[PDB]
């Protein structure tokens, strides 16, 4: 199987997970930033 | 939701059919669902027919079928071997059809997975509304929650549940080989009966006394 | 207020007897928890004291089925070959009781992380979806906390311990059903006390008993 | 062990994470929004 | 740019697997394990019932398969049973050898895929957390992150596993066809009647996985 | 970083589950052996070897070694002293895997409430949560319970395991030796067959 | 480069992986296999096929490799068959432990590496967390943690797990080349014939892992 450490990580980072959408619930994103980064990411993916 | 367990249950069928041929896997559902819409039969109402038999000198269709054998006419030995046969391969069914349920459940959370990735990268490849992001992730990671539905709460428990019929169908058929023995060899009800109610108390059965 | 106390127990427990009530049936469940709760709420009998009741039987010629048992088998069955049959099926069979109840709740302690996981799964589908109504994501990611929490708790503080309690009590049982049935062999023949008291000092610290000598 | 897939699963859980932390990075704070949240989730774990 | 992500990410995976795959194994190996994957994939086994008809067809008369070529040749050749039997036993063990080698080969692939879609991973998102000041470097970091990612997951479910899963179901296919060779070719060296040797032939037909009854 | 309620709560939550797993006294035990395997170090086969062949010439530093020569002193015959030092071995063997269970029961536990501490920590901040600036702080607390079993789970318990491990096979094969010389002395043969003997064994 | 690399992380999971290892391995051990580990890594193995042709050449007239030099050294020393074969079995022997041991202790690095990733990871994201006054600078921070972690991942799947598993290889390949040694040094100490041993020798040059190979 897979180590036990490796079931910690997956916990913490579903924490984390939970943590961070919890944070960005009552946060308001730039316009301008959110068209940029979404136009990179475009570019990469193809 | 619908297009999420399509593609979970697609790819696993996919996956799982490079183990198990379209026969093998109908089959494994055929056993699934004669096991769940069915109830099997309980020892108790054996031990009372086979008593009965025995006293004597049947709806159940292995009690007709050896019944039918024993009355033709043959050894002991012969018996011994059609019924150990029977036995068998109704063990080897229930064991197959616990594999392919066991294997679906295996290969079901890593194509939920895969869907979920799949998802994102549709995703992120046509970012065009903030307020709209999360609800998009939510669709993509919905495939991997149905995985975990579909590993824990479906494929592994008709596992389970085809392991348990398993033994149940093994106890009764025992039961029924050694009462059509005893029957045979003309045998005191008696010790053929302690022997059932000796049986009848082992194994997961154990806690209900 | 209470529903997402009420939905995290719900996903957790209930996903957990779902999946057990398809492995186990309903009654032996039942025996299970009856086995569990005798096994944590009476001592087990320490075998110095089954050794002393023991010899002093043995020098005559309560407080225990076992050899209540042996000793109403005695005054009945002369011979020894029934009273050893009758004696070893008691044993096995509570062996098997101990060692059943101890998978039922190893069942569970397995099946209720995984509730967890499935329950924080959905609190992230439910806030990840939402996001715009505050009255919303509280309950979501309680629901998610709250199960990943309950699964933890219940898998290593509960019901983990508790077969590992079974499977120390199975193991004690076995222990005092055997010195009871070696005494009831030696009432018997009616061996000396001081052979098997001999006889049976090399019991006092057998397997785990070892660490502390 | 552990499901082979949980390497995977913490390979998701690893992008999203980092995922919201990129979020985070251009992201600006709200006060009132912040007090509903505070208050729903204290009502919601019994407070 | 976009090229050059996807060229990233596949070296990554599929270099790194192979990298630490030929610390592993020898590069013959890992041809002849490719070797066997693509057999199995291309070639149907012979199913078990022309095998039973062609061994009752020279069972009453006293060719395609080599293994029957070679049992043939032996049972002309005047070679006792237990020579014969022993070298195609020996025969039969090296093709379980074999395939049992191609399973671990394409099983440590998949179990190197997800780890180097790990590797991956760590790498894409420490360069784009370190990079946050331009989308020039976060587009492809999250990109190559993601990609390498999902074809860890994808080479390891859906190509390396399953053919590890394909290479056992025909390593079972062939071992239960030349079990069949071996006792089609010794109720030969007996002579004994066809029909019988026919049913007994039949009931290796209910092994393994083919109960579909 | 440090914190007293964050160790105590994996600690004493670890003793806690360990204890309905094991007896208070069978912790002493594993500590115990522990500790012997850690600072008193086994002496090499070799010096054994010399020990018997010093022994061997003359018809004592192990109590292995010791309570065999006692043994054959008043002389008890093989097959006693064989059941007796088997016995012996089977003891100690028993004890390291207990001692081995005892560690390893708890690197299983010591992050499952590394888990369950830091998620009552983050249901406690969630549900007492007031200011912006200390969310991140606080939950930084609540990790410190997780990092503590991560280290008690892989740089305490889990090496303590694997070293009583060694020291257990290593215990075992002295203790063959062991065995192996107490039989030739009592048989009185030449040193040098017997060393052959049990050179061939290594 | 410069986003790839700090001296914390990488301080924490040698540090951390070397003690979890000193607890179980001793200092020699350790340097032992690193020592083997260069050696393997530095040193090729013979081909069989070379070694064959070394004992023909030498058989009828009756050097690289030291072992054939033990070999010959004892056939001109002239100890009886017995001590010669006990004491090259023996050399093998000591020569497969420490393969052996070596491989153990890169797989104990391989295997405790990726734990103290986990335990670096913790400490930056307690760092991070604990001086995080505005989600908008976190990116380096959580960067340094998923470094520790990255380092934790490349050195077990990619150093000390390959090192190990060319350590089976070549303990492999070592005892091939050395019991072909004993096979050939024996024949040469009975006095026979050449190409009588080259009949029975080439039967098991694929035993094993070279199987799949044919
Ligand atoms: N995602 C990866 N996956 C695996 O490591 C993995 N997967 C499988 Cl299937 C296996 N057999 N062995 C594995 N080591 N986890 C991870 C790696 C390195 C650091 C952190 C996390
Ligand atoms: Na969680
Ligand atoms: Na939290």
């Amino acid at each position: 199987g897979l180590p036990l450490w490796m079931g910690t990580f997956a916990d913490l980072m579903s924490l984390l997970m939970c943590f961070f959408v919890l944070l960005l619930s009552f946060s308001e994103m730039d316009v301008l930033k959110f068209k940029q980064i979404a136009g990179s990411m475009k570019f990469a993916f193809g | 939701d619908v297009t999420s367990i399509l593609i979970v249950v697609g790819g696993s069928i996919f996956v799982v059919l490079m183990k198990f041929t379209m026969g093998q896997f109908f089959g494994a559902t055929k056993i699934a669902g004669k096991a769940f819409m069915f109830k099997a039969d309980e020892p108790e109402d054996l031990i009372a027919k086979i008593v009965e038999m025995a006293d004597a000198a049947i709806n159940n269709t292995f009690m007709q079928k050896g019944i039918d054998l024993l009355v033709d006419g043959h050894d002991a030995d012969v018996v011994r071997a059609a019924l150990k046969k029977d036995i068998a391969l109704t063990d080897e069914r229930h064991t197959q059809g616990t594999g392919v349920f066991r294997a679906f459940g295996d290969v079901a959370p890593a194509m939920g997975m895969i869907g979920t990735l799949v998802g994102l990268v549709a995703m992120l490849s046509n970012m065009d509304d903030p307020k709209a992001i999360g609800p998009a992730m939510a669709v993509a990671l919905l495939t991997t929650l149905y995985g975990a539905i579909l590993s824990n709460m479906v494929f592994f428990p008709i596992a389970d549940k085809l392991s348990l019929r398993r033994d149940q169908e093994t106890l009764n058929r025992r039961l029924i080989m050694d009462g059509v023995l005893a029957i045979q060899d003309g045998q005191n009800p008696r010790v053929i009966d302690s022997y059932l109610k000796n049986y009848l108390n082992e194994g997961k059965r154990a806690l209900e006394i």
